[PDB]
């Protein structure tokens, strides 16, 4: 008698994650695109400032080798050597004097790190 | 918070112990992934933290982590769940993930699995009187909403079928109280610590035919699964009961299936650790670390809410004198203890009732609860009994020639109590049933015996026979 | 590879420096000659290995390679009708290798490579093949060994070759990626074999004992213990189980025991019918034998190793039964080993996880739906060997959680040579309501009626016992004395089995409810007689009795002829009394 | 008697293991705060 | 009865058809709103 | 022919000494430590590390310093010479006469520990020994290549069983039906802890019937260093199995107060720091004593046979004691002595019914013994089990209230108590103990014997007790 409602849930709960996962490969899809606009040196510049900050006495700083001309000013500055690193993508690497602790910021480790927070957020916006 | 900070520079792994030198900023108790070289990520807590390195206590196995190319990346500083009312009809493992293939669930807070301690001053009383259907918990070891009573259980005792007819019976009686008249269900969550497919598989049918899986969370920890994430899985369940029963007006029942096995969990790790035992290997904080899950129940002033967990916990050599079953009794309020005896003589369910208990018992029975006669009718229940079961031992050394006429009557009272009270199958018996059947069997006994029954209660209900009800 | 230097050495314990990128649970060849063993523990540059042979001879220095993969089984024809030891070695290679005596560093395969297998195929190039699909089939010893995917391989087929003979290392199949399919596969040990679905066990796992058949059920899938101290019938119940049981392969487990019972295997089975397909009892065991003096710490690569196989075999849709000759054993290797880890122990010395390992090895028991959608099972019974005969111990009470039957053996009744010695008061089966169905299926109707009967019996029997020897056997009412007697009938007559007779030591649930309903019978004459005023002694004279004696040594062909001939003289017999 | 003598002896095995077992214990860690001062002072 | 089911199943498609649709109403706007919540 | 010593010494406490220069200084090796006195004590190597390598001392270490001792390899692998000539000799456990004779030249030098046997190997015991013990020749017969060990309590004659099985023992081929020639049979006779008074008398016992001829003794005193008799076992099996397969010979070994060894056990574990058992007893003590039991045994395509009969002293007559428990859970059975059959003055005191062989069913019967042996004592069995169970009827009814069965039943167990068990000296032959055997059956009917087929009933009954 309680199969119709469990059945019925489950198309529900199933429908939502489908909506959520949509809205999540759109912003995946529209995060990759954004090297390509023109405002991606200052994304690159502040992801860089932000990772420096957050890894004190950093050695160096790893980034595209396509990215590394928009951060060539940036790491003389602050006094990093920069490495070429073709693996990472839309992203900036930081690796500490010791050699054995590093931070990422590629916005994939954004979007998947803040995006168990959103999730309200986007439940509410899609049925408020 | 936003950012992935990672740790290389893992100098030690052995057992279910992790240590990386490097990591002065992460938080003492924090959440972590580890990640080997072919790309496996598994979790672990941090529970030691110094300059020099950090402990961390891995909550899978630690086959292919090496030295190299294992790193240690944060998650979060206090162990959170995602929370949601839609948690309500799904499946999830011991760490909290779905098992049932249904998207992850969208949280509206998340809340800390430790949680803190409730404030005695908002504490309520616990006074709802709970209909279980068993005559002996019922009568003699009442159980109310809001408390914590476990059931000591053997090796091959039916515990678990105790515990699925109480989720299957149990109501309140509002006609009984005086308060409003409403039948709102329970809420069940199952935390499975350790549990073996035999009895999974029981449970999971049992309330499939009960249709209460909807409204049942399940956190399933299986005997395959790994040992050590049985320390978060009764926190999440409790997490979980909290978060129903004091912001959405639920009345939550929770059972934790084994708690042997969360205590040998604990055993392992702190083992691991050379921490200082108690008896038997067992860690000296393992009365705390009990209390910290057991005493999440009862309820609270000002709200509509409870919560009521039913542990479930194997004696291992049915000894009382173990330190789990001595710690959760001293933690506890109450025990149901079943009896490897009755179970031979094929008594269902098979519950001493001696040495079980209820220690909220007296504050949801009596006049305006259940009925006039209850304390008084349990209290001379007691006494017939083992003033059978001492002339029974008396028999054993003297034999029944000897045995005097009121010897006699308490020894068919004690035989006829074993099998018309305690023994009643899977029957839903109402209080009203319970007493009845109480009083046909003290009227066995001659009327001045019952001294522990004020005159007007035998007056009104004594000398009813038995054959009244069978037969 | 990493490749190291041995740094100490101590016991079965070797620690090696360099070997820094050596993972846990990763096989290791420690010394010149190469012995095989376990990594377990990861310091610094170092690697705490824990050795699969003798140790004794070692110099520091010493080379120690890392081989980068976990500890493995060759899974493929070839396994039937052998003997192994704990990591999978031949023991007649080694034998015709290395003579009598039992030499350290051997290197053999598992599967013999210059044997050729006759192969059909059954998958055509282009169809999509996923983990745990047949590829083909082979003939091994009247079994149609079907040659599997391995499990976490998903591709379509490119090529696959003709019927024919070839042996296990010739690729049958290619996928479009480029695997190469073989006739055998490797497996991780440690790791359960995957199952699409897990089943609720409702078929019996008939022994061919009596009192396990019937008082305390098996079902096909299910977990058993039988704890008993030494002398009490654990070696011969579970000989007698993988002789006349109703599984289609036994995996017999030899564990820190006595070498005298696999030659006895060795010698008796090969001349011994299998039960079902007619052929040498042999065809269908597999021996995995690490006997006690052989290396400690191989005792937990034999469980392992011998579970592993048992799901091999599940997966090809078989019925599987796993023996453990001794589980108290891998319990102290763990024990050793973990004292030379410097682990601080819980009771009695054992490492804190004893439990936690003892349930993973359990937990594989089970009827399952095969990933290529087979039925199959894993039958686990598993001996204990408690010291002293003391039941509060580690071991036991962590076995006691997890099984679903317990065969309680007892020294009173091994020293009266009262056999198989299984105390029926406290042993007991989680699977006898389930299993309700089948019996009335296929035994009887009433056939859960009269063992529940039987039951009642024996236990108004063991009340009756002590009062009888606290006021005396002649003291007591008549039909008190018919309970006693109908007792001592129902253990010396249907409780007590000969595991060494022609004829008694199998017996058929149709057999065993026989004598049952034939002792149920003589007892409700018996109690109508007491009723109608005859005396005891004048029952216990009846030459029926005698009947109702030799009935177990009836053979199972001829049985019903002689029940029907005692039940007509059951009646014919007590209703002349008058 | 001889069942009570029996019980006794059981009792007093399993208090021995139980002192047997911490004395084992309490070594390990007095030689861990040993080796302790004597390699990292 | 089958035809329960089978009303069951009728119902619980449209209700998936209707909140699909519903979703299709403001899913750009969504994904607007949370990409900008991201970035500072 | 060179040697290299080591005076890198650094540390002596209780038997260890450490050596820090000791690399090539093999695990499981034998050294020889010199001290400034020139006394030369040996030892073994327990542990070896780069940072030093510990040394387990054979004897005290009183006299030791870390200024001039010095270390040396003596051979890899501890060894022992034997040869053929051993026969008819005694050593001390470790090898050394104790005779006053010229020490033997050895055929090859043989590791002592030995290697396991490989089960493809091994074949299925299957003949027997007279032992000459009626008891343990019919009730519990011995199979060559068995491990039946005598579990004896503080004060009863395990030595003189010992010695009397040690004398009598023998092959008897003549019943093998295809009378197949004599073959070699010899005793190896392992002593352990044995004080002076007991060593006298086994030298007496052996010495006076000329087994000594054809025996190898090897005795330990109780005042001798305690890993002289961990050894002691297993030079006793490496010569048995010299003997067995490489001059088919029929080696009985005898093993004396294995209790003694296990205490030696324990004392060295002790020592070695290792975390205790159920009494204070090594956790590895099963594997220990299995590496000595597991050596009996007979091989496929050899004509020889090594058969061990450990003798064991159960503490406080405990069989739950891990002494007889762990030996119990290694060997093929038990002989078990009663103190009841002793303060009654019965020789040899052994209780047939907790008793047991398990290898006898396949070493009796037709070609090995004769056909009656498996039902005759069967029978035995029973009837003695239940006048024994008659008997503690007793004990409520009174003697005038038992019936003529059960008359018959207490006499027979009398009887038999009083010829079948007490035999004195005698070297009863099987054929002799099985007469006897039928003439205290025939004491109960002929209807009664429910387990002799009616053939050997018919053969063999009728015979009255006239041969006193
Ligand atoms: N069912 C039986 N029928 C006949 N004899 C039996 C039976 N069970 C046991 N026995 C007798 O008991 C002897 C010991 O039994 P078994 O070898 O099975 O012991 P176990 O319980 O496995 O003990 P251990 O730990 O010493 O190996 C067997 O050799 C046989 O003599
Ligand atoms: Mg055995």
């Amino acid at each position: 008698e309680s199969a119709g409602e469990l059945l019925v849930a489950t198309a529900r709960t199933q429908a939502r994650g489908e909506v959520l996962e949509e809205v999540r490969r759109r912003v995946r899809e529209a995060l990759e695109a954004l090297p390509q606009k023109p405002e991606w040196p200052e994304v690159v510049r502040k992801l860089a400032l932000e990772a420096l900050e957050a890894l004190p006495g950093a050695k160096a700083l790893v980034a595209n080798p396509e990215d590394l001309p928009h951060l060539e000013a940036l790491a003389r500055e602050r006094g990093v050597e920069l490495q070429a690193e073709p693996a990472l993508r839309l992203g900036v690497r930081a690796v500490g004097a010791e050699g054995k602790t590093q931070v990422e910021n590629s916005l994939l480790a954004r979007l998947d790190r803040a995006w168990d927070a959103l999730s309200s957020k986007v439940a509410q916006a899609l049925w408020g | 918070d936003l950012l992935k900070k990672e740790y290389t520079g893992i100098t030690y792994i052995s057992g279910p112990l992790l240590f990386v030198e490097n990591a002065k900023d992460l938080a003492y108790g924090a959440i972590v992934d580890i990640k080997d070289g072919t790309g496996r990520v598994r979790g672990g807590q941090v529970i030691e933290v110094s300059e020099e390195y950090a402990v961390i206590q891995v909550f899978e196995e630690t086959t292919g982590l090496d030295l190299a190319t294992t790193s240690v990346s944060l998650v979060e500083d206090v162990a959170r769940l995602g929370v949601s009312k839609e948690m309500l009809g799904r499946r999830f493992n011991g760490i909290g993930k779905p098992i049932d293939g249904l998207p992850p669930i969208t949280p509206e807070k998340r809340l800390p699995i430790t949680g803190l301690p409730l404030n005695p001053v908002a504490r309520r009383k616990p006074e709802q009187f709970i209909q279980t259907g068993i005559s002996t918990i019922d009568v003699m070891n009442t159980l109310v909403r809001g408390q914590k009573l476990p059931i000591f259980s053997g090796s091959g005792l039916p515990a678990n079928e105790i515990a699925a007819q109480i989720a299957r019976q149990a109501t309140v009686r509002p006609d009984l109280s005086g308060e409003g008249e409403k039948e709102e269900p329970f809420a069940v969550v199952f935390a499975a610590m350790g549990i073996t497919q035999r009895e999974l598989s029981y449970f999971i049918q049992e309330f499939e035919r009960t249709g209460a899986l909807s409204r049942s969370v399940l956190f399933l920890n299986k005997a395959d699964d790994p040992t050590i994430e049985r320390i978060l899985t009764p926190r999440m369940a409790l997490t979980v009961a909290e978060y129903l029963a004091f912001e959405h007006d639920y009345h939550v029942l929770v059972i934790l299936t084994d708690m042997t096995n969360y205590c040998e969990a604990l055993r392992e790790i702190g083992a691991a650790r050379e921490e200082i035992p108690g008896r038997r290997g067992y860690p000296g904080y393992m009365y705390t670390d009990l209390a910290t899950i057991y005493e999440r129940a009862g309820v609270v002033e000002g709200k509509k809410g409870s919560v009521t967990q039913i542990p479930i916990l194997s004696m291992p050599d049915d000894d009382r004198t173990h330190p789990i079953p001595d710690l959760t009794g001293y933690i506890t309020e109450g025990q149901i203890q079943l009896s490897r005896e009755l179970h031979r003589k094929g008594i269902y369910p098979p519950i001493d009732p001696l040495p079980s208990l209820s220690r909220l018992m007296n504050n949801g029975v009596g006049k305006g609860k259940t009925r006039e006669d209850h304390k008084q009718v349990s209290d001379q229940l007691y006494s017939a009994y083992a003033n059978g079961v001492d002339i029974r031992k008396l028999v054993a050394i003297i034999g029944e020639d000897a045995l005097t006429e009121n010897d006699r009557r308490y020894l068919q009272f004690a035989d006829a109590f074993e099998r018309f009270f305690i023994n009643q199958g899977q029957q839903n018996r109402s209080i009203e049933e319970s007493l009845q059947i109480a009083w046909a069997l003290l009227s066995m006994l001659p009327q001045g015996e019952l001294k522990r029954i004020s005159k007007d209660h035998i007056g009104k209900y004594y000398g009813q026979k038995l054959e009244e009800i069978w037969g | 590879m990493i490749q190291g230097v041995i740094q100490k050495i101590a016991g079965p314990a070797v620690i090696a420096k360099g070997m820094l990128g050596a993972r846990m649970y990763d096989i290791c060849k420690v010394g010149e000659e190469g012995l095989v063993g376990e990594i377990i523990r990861l310091d610094g540059d170092t690697a705490f290995v824990q050795v699969y042979e003798d140790t004794s001879g070692l110099k520091v220095g010493e080379p120690v390679v890392s081989t980068g993969l976990p500890l493995a089984v060759e899974l493929g024809p070839g396994m039937l009708n052998g003997i192994y030891d704990g990591i999978q070695r031949p023991l007649e290679r080694i034998r015709e290798k290395t003579g009598i005596y039992i030499t350290r560093g051997v290197v053999v395969h598992a599967l013999d490579r210059e044997k050729k297998w006759a192969w059909t195929p059954m998958v055509k190039p282009g169809d999509e093949v996923r983990g745990g699909m047949v590829l083909g089939t082979v003939p091994e010893f009247g079994f149609t060994h079907k040659i599997l995917v391995p499990p976490d391989v998903r591709g379509r087929v490119k090529e696959v070759k003709p019927a024919g003979e070839y042996t296990v290392e010739e690729p049958v199949v290619v996928l479009e990626d480029g695997t190469e399919l073989k006739m055998y596969h490797t497996w991780p040990v440690r790791r359960a074999r995957p199952v699409q679905r897990k089943l609720d066990p409702n078929t019996p796992f008939l022994t061919g004992m009596r009192i396990l058949d019937v008082l305390f059920p098996v079902a096909m899938g299910g977990t058993a213990a039988i704890p008993g101290p030494f002398g009490a019938g654990k070696s011969v119940t579970q000989q007698s189980l993988a002789k006349w049981s109703n599984a289609d392969v036994v995996v017999y487990v030899g564990c820190g025991e006595r070498g005298n019972e696999m030659t006895d295997v060795l010698v008796e089975f090969p001349e011994l019918t299998d039960p079902k397909t007619g052929g040498p009892l042999m065809h269908r065991t597999v021996l995995i034998a690490n006997t006690s003096n052989m290396p400690v710490a191989a005792r937990e690569a034999s469980i392992y190793v011998g579970v592993t196989i048992a799901e091999y075999f599940r997966d090809q849709g078989f019925s599987v039964a796993l023996m453990a000759d001794s589980t108290s054993r891998w319990a102290e290797a763990l024990r050793e080993i973990s004292s030379r880890l410097e682990e601080m122990p819980a009771e009695e010395g054992y490492p804190p996880y004893l439990a936690a390992r003892l349930a993973a090895f359990y937990e594989r028991a089970g009827k399952v739906i095969t990933l290529g959608g087979e039925e199959g099972a894993v039958t686990i019974v598993g001996a204990v060997s408690p010291p002293g005969g003391d039941m509060s111990e580690p071991v036991t009470q962590s076995t006691l959680r997890i099984v679903g039957a317990f065969w309680r053996l007892d020294a009173s009744l091994a020293f009266r040579r009262h056999f198989p010695a299984i105390n029926w008061n406290g042993s007991y089966s989680l699977f006898t309501s389930a299993l309700d169905p089948w019996y009335r299926e296929n035994v009887a109707e009433d056939y859960p009626e009269l063992r529940d009967a039987i039951s009642e019996l024996l236990q108004r029997e063991a009340g009756l016992q002590e009062i009888v020897q606290l006021v005396g056997p002649d003291a007591l009412q008549d039909a008190e004395r018919l309970v006693i007697e109908v007792g001592r009938i129902i253990r010396e007559d249907f409780l007590q089995q000969n595991a060494y007779h022609e004829v008694d030591a199998y017996c058929s649930m149709k057999k065993a409810y026989g004598i049952m309903k034939m002792i149920l019978a003589f007892y409700k004459e018996a109690e109508a007689a007491i009723k109608r005023g005859v005396s005891i002694d004048e029952i216990l004279q009846l030459p029926v009795l005698e009947r109702i004696g030799r009935a177990r040594y009836v053979s199972e062909e001829e049985f019903p002829a002689y029940f029907e001939e005692a039940m007509k003289e059951i009646q014919g017999a007590f209703k002349a009394l008058a | 008697i001889p069942g009570i003598r029996a019980q006794i002896r059981f009792i007093q095995q399993v208090l021995e293991q139980r002192e047997r077992e911490d004395t084992f214990r309490l070594k390990r860690i007095k030689g861990k705060i040993e080796a302790r001062e004597a390699e990292e002072e | 009865t089958e035809a329960l089911l089978a009303r069951y199943r009728e119902r619980a498609e449209a209700e998936a058809k209707a909140v699909r649709e519903k979703a299709m109403a403001r899913l750009d706007e969504a994904v607007a709103l949370v990409l900008k919540e991201v970035l500072p």
